DNA sequence: ATCAATATCCACCTGCAGATACTACCAAAAGTGTATTTGGAAACTGCTCCATCAAAAGGCATGTTCAGCTGGATTCCAGCTGAACATGCCTTTTGATGGAGCAGTTTCCAAATACACTTTTGGTAGTATCTGCAGGTGGATATTGAT
DNA sequence: ATCAATATCCACCTGCAGATACTACCAAAAGTGTATTTGGAAACTGCTCCATCAAAAGGCATGTTCAGCTGGAATCCAGCTGAACATGCCTTTTGATGGAGCAGTTTCCAAATACACTTTTGGTAGTATCTGCAGGTGGATATTGAT
C-alpha cells in the first residue's frame, strides 16, 4: 500500500506546473462565467474566440501572480498555508483593496 | 505674459455651493490641479478612443465614453446627465 | 452675442475648453459638442469636491477651505478616493485612522 | 451557478503555478470572489468600447484595450 | 514621579500627527539631501525652493503611505512592531521589487 | 562639499513619519532601512525631473520638472503647478 | 529610388514609423530625424528580445521561438523584466521558483 | 482592408541574430504587440515633452529624452547609441 | 543501510498541424521634385529669484538611564488539509449547418475648417484696506496610572 | 474606588500674513458672419466566423476515508525598545546683496507642410509542399519512503 507523505504531490505539482504555459481553468466553464458576466451590463453579446481567450490569458496571470504575493504574505506569517486573510492583505496593499 | 487658470471659475461654483465659504490660494492650486488632472485624463480617454475607431474627430460623444471609462460608478452617472443636458442645451440655442 | 457657456448654461469656460482641446493634440478635429460636454463634467466634479470640502470645513469650526479640507473630502468619499487613488493633495495629510490591535487593555 | 463553475483544482493548479503549497478550505471561495471582481472590471471597460464602436460582439481588441487601461496589457492578441 | 507606560505616548503622538498637516522632516536637512543626489546626477544645478518643497511633499506622502503597508504586515505577523522585512515585504508586494 | 546628508533625516523625524503613517512600535533596525528606501525613492524623482531640466536646456530644476517626473512614476502630485 | 530605411541602415520601416507618428497625434510637426531614431531603436529592443528568446530555444532543445520562450527571456533579464514589469505575454507560464521553506526538510 | 503589422521586419532581424532559428504565429503576434507598445509608451513621451516646452515638433532630440526617461539603464544607454547612429549614418547620405 | 513502488528522464519514431514557398494581383504606401510657409534657434537683455551671508535663539536632536512588556523560542495536540481512490457527470472535440453582423462600398449633407473682423475679457501690475485664524494665555475637564 | 500628576479642551484675544477690493491697461481670447471642404452616418449586403447541435469519448471533477503534520494556544524570559531627563547644537527666521539664468521681443533661414507625379511594396490570396516537435513506446535510473 504505497502512499506519498503529505505536501510531496503538491511540491510535485508546483514543478510541473511552473514548467508549462497551457491555460488551468476549464475552457466552457470560463466562457460561461464571462457571458454572465457582461449579460449584466448589455444584454444580447456576441463574443470572438479570441475575446474570451484574452480574457482567460489575463486572468490566469492575473490569479496566479496574486498566489505568488498570497504565498508570501502567508510565508511571513510563518506559515505554509495560505489563508484569505493573506489573500486580502496582497489586495490591500496592491491598492485594489484599501 | 499670462498663466491661465481656473480659479475664477473654481470660486463661482463654490459660491454656489458654499456662499459664504472662502478658499485658500493654496486649497485653490490644488483645485487647478485637479481640473488639469482630469481634463487630461478625459481628453486622453477620448483620444484614444477615437483612434481606436479611426476616427479623426472627438465629439461630445467620445467625451462621454471616456467619462463612462474614467469615473466611479456614481460619479459617471451625473457627470453624464449634466453633461448631456449641457450639450442638449447648448445644441437649441442659436 | 453671449459666450458659449452661457449657450450651455455654464460656468466653466466652453471656449477655453475647446481651446485646449485642440492645442492638445487629442485628434485632428473637435467637435463643438465636445467642449460643451467636458467643461459641464469638470463643473460637476469641482462642484462635487467643494461640496464636501466646505462640509469638511465646517466640520472643524472652519470658514476658509484649506488643502486639509480637500483631502479630508477625498479620503471620506470612496468614489472622489477612487478616481485619485495615485493623486497626492500637498500639505493634505491622512485621515486619522489607528488599527484596533494597537488600543491598550481589552474588552 | 456559474462562478461555482470555476472548479476546485482548478483554482489549485492556478495556485501551483504561483508556488502555492498547502491551501486553507476558505481559499476556494474567497478566490472566486476576487476572480469575479477582476473580470466584471475589465468586461465593464470591454464593453464599454464595444458599444461605442456600435457592435453587438465584444472583439480581443476591446478586451486588450480594456486590459491595458486597467494596467494589465496582454501581448498577443493585437494592440 | 509620574511615568506613562509605553505605548501611550506613541499612541498619543499618532493621534496628534495624523491630526496635522505639517511636514516632518526638518527643512534644510532634507534640502541637502536633494542636492547631494541631484549633484551625483549633474553638476552645477539650482533649484527653484518650490522644487525642493515638492519633493519633500512627495517624499512624505510616499513615506507615510509607506509606513501604512508595513504597520499592515507586521500586524499579519501578529507584531506591534514594524521590522524591516515588513517594509520589505509591503515595497515587494507593491511591485517595487517585486 | 556635500557627504552623508541621508544622516539628515533622522530617527525622530522618522519616528513622526511612522506615527502619522499609525505605527506605533518601531524596531532598531527601521531607521536605516527608511533612510535607504528614501534615497531610493528620491534617486528615481531626481533623476527623471533633471532629465526635463536638461532637456529644456535649463540650470535650474523647476517646481515643474519635479512635477512631471512625479507623474511618470505614477505619484501625480497637487498643488505647485502640478 | 532608395528607401529610407535603407539609407540609415536598417531593417525597421522608417516610413512606416514617419506616417505613424503623424496619424498618432503625438504633435503637429514631426522632424525627419525622429522616424529614424525611432525607428532604430525599435529595432534593437527587438533584437535583444529575439537573441534572448533564440538562446532560451536552444536552451530547449529547440529552433522554433515560441511565447514560452519569449517569457523566460524577459523575466530572467533584470533589464527588459522591468520594462516590461506590467505587461502579460500570452501562454508565457512563469519562472520555475519555489520558495525555500517549501521545500522538504532533509 | 489591409492590416499592417511588424512581423516582416521582425523575422528580418531574427534571421541576423538567430540565422537559423524560426518563430511561431503566436510568439510572433507576441512581438508585433511588443513593438507596437514601446512605440506608443516611446511617442507619447515624446508628445508630452515637446507640449510642456511648448514645442509643436517632435524632433530625434525628443525621441531621445523619451527613450532615457522609459528604458532602463543599460537597454538605455544602448538605445541612445543605435538611435544616434542611425540619424548619423542617415545624414551622411544623400 | 536495505529495498519495493513510482516517478522521471531519455533516446528514438512517426504524423500533422502549421511554418515554408512560388506566382500573381494591386491598392496603398513610400520616394521624388517644386513651391510656399513657418517653427524656433540666435542674439540682446529686462528682470525674477536663487544662492549666500549674518545673526540671535530656542525648538528640537542626541545620548543615557531604566525597566515594562513584546518578540522569540519551545512545547503540545486538536483537527484540518493532503493523498489516494472509486464513480460518473459533463467538458471537449468538430463536423457542419443557419445566419448574425462585422466589415467593404457608395452616398451625400450636417458640421467642421479656413478666413476676415469686431467686441469682450481674464490676467497682471499698482496701491490700499480688511479679516480668518494661528498661537499665546489661563483655567476647567478629562485621561492615565499608582495604590 | 480614591487620588494626584498631566494631558486636553476651550473660551478670550491680539497680531498679521494672506485674502479682498478697485481702478487701469491690453493682448490674447472669444464671438459673429461667410465661403469652402469633408468626415462619417446611412443604407445595402457579401462573407467571415460565432452560436448551435449531435454525442460517444473518458477525462477530470466530486464524495469519502485516514492520519500526517501544521496551525494556534499557552508558558517562560532575555533584552529590545519606549518614556523621561539633561544638555546645547543647529535649524529656523528676519533680511539684505550680488548676479546667474530664465524669459521676452525680434530677426530670420534651415526645415517642414502641401501637392503632384512616378514607382515601389507589403498584404491578401491561392495552391502546393515541407518539417519541428508534440506525443507515444521502451527501458533505464533516480527519488521517495518503509524498514
Amino acid at each position: 500500500p504505497h502512499r506519498y507523505r503529505p505536501g510531496t504531490v503538491a511540491l510535485r505539482e508546483i514543478r510541473r506546473y511552473q514548467k508549462s504555459t497551457e491555460l488551468l481553468i476549464r475552457k466552457l466553464p470560463f466562457q460561461r462565467l464571462v457571458r454572465e458576466i457582461a449579460q449584466d451590463f448589455k444584454t444580447d453579446l456576441r463574443f470572438q474566440s479570441s475575446a474570451v481567450m484574452a480574457l482567460q490569458e489575463a486572468s490566469e496571470a492575473y490569479l496566479v501572480a496574486l498566489f505568488e504575493d498570497t504565498n508570501l504574505c502567508a510565508i511571513h506569517a510563518k506559515r505554509v498555508t495560505i489563508m484569505p486573510k493573506d489573500i486580502q492583505l496582497a489586495r490591500r496593499i496592491r491598492g485594489e483593496r484599501a | 505674459t499670462r498663466k491661465e487658470s481656473y480659479a475664477i471659475y473654481v470660486y463661482k461654483v463654490l459660491k454656489q455651493v458654499h456662499p459664504d465659504t472662502g478658499i485658500s490660494s493654496k486649497a485653490m492650486s490644488i483645485m487647478n490641479s485637479f481640473v488639469n488632472d482630469v481634463f487630461e485624463r478625459i481628453a486622453g480617454e477620448a483620444s484614444r478612443l477615437a483612434h481606436y475607431n479611426k476616427r479623426s474627430t472627438i465629439t461630445s460623444r467620445e467625451i462621454q465614453t471616456a467619462v463612462r471609462l474614467l469615473l466611479p460608478g456614481e460619479l459617471a452617472k451625473h457627470a453624464v446627465s449634466e453633461g448631456t443636458k449641457a450639450v442638449t442645451k447648448y445644441t437649441s440655442a442659436k | 452675442a453671449k459666450t458659449r457657456s452661457s449657450r450651455a448654461g455654464l460656468q466653466f469656460p466652453v471656449g477655453r475648453v475647446h481651446r485646449l482641446l485642440r492645442k492638445g493634440n487629442y485628434a485632428e478635429r473637435v467637435g463643438a459638442g465636445a467642449p460643451v460636454y467636458l467643461a459641464a463634467v469638470l463643473e460637476y466634479l469641482t462642484a462635487e469636491i467643494l461640496e464636501l470640502a466646505g462640509n469638511a470645513a465646517r466640520d472643524n469650526k472652519k470658514t476658509r477651505i484649506i488643502p486639509r479640507h480637500l483631502q479630508l473630502a477625498v479620503r471620506n468619499d470612496e468614489e472622489l478616493n477612487k478616481l485619485l487613488g495615485r493623486v497626492t493633495i500637498a500639505q493634505g495629510g491622512v485621515l486619522p485612522n489607528i488599527q484596533s490591535v494597537l488600543l491598550p487593555k481589552k474588552t | 451557478d456559474n462562478i461555482q463553475g470555476i472548479t476546485k483544482p482548478a483554482i489549485r493548479r492556478l495556485a501551483r503555478r504561483g508556488g502555492v503549497k498547502r491551501i486553507s478550505g476558505l481559499i476556494y471561495e474567497e478566490t472566486r470572489g476576487v476572480l469575479k471582481v477582476f473580470l466584471e472590471n475589465v468586461i465593464r471597460d470591454a464593453v464599454t468600447y464595444t458599444e461605442h464602436a456600435k457592435r453587438k460582439t465584444v472583439t480581443a481588441m476591446d478586451v486588450v484595450y480594456a486590459l491595458k487601461r486597467q494596467g494589465r496589457t496582454l501581448y498577443g492578441f493585437g494592440g
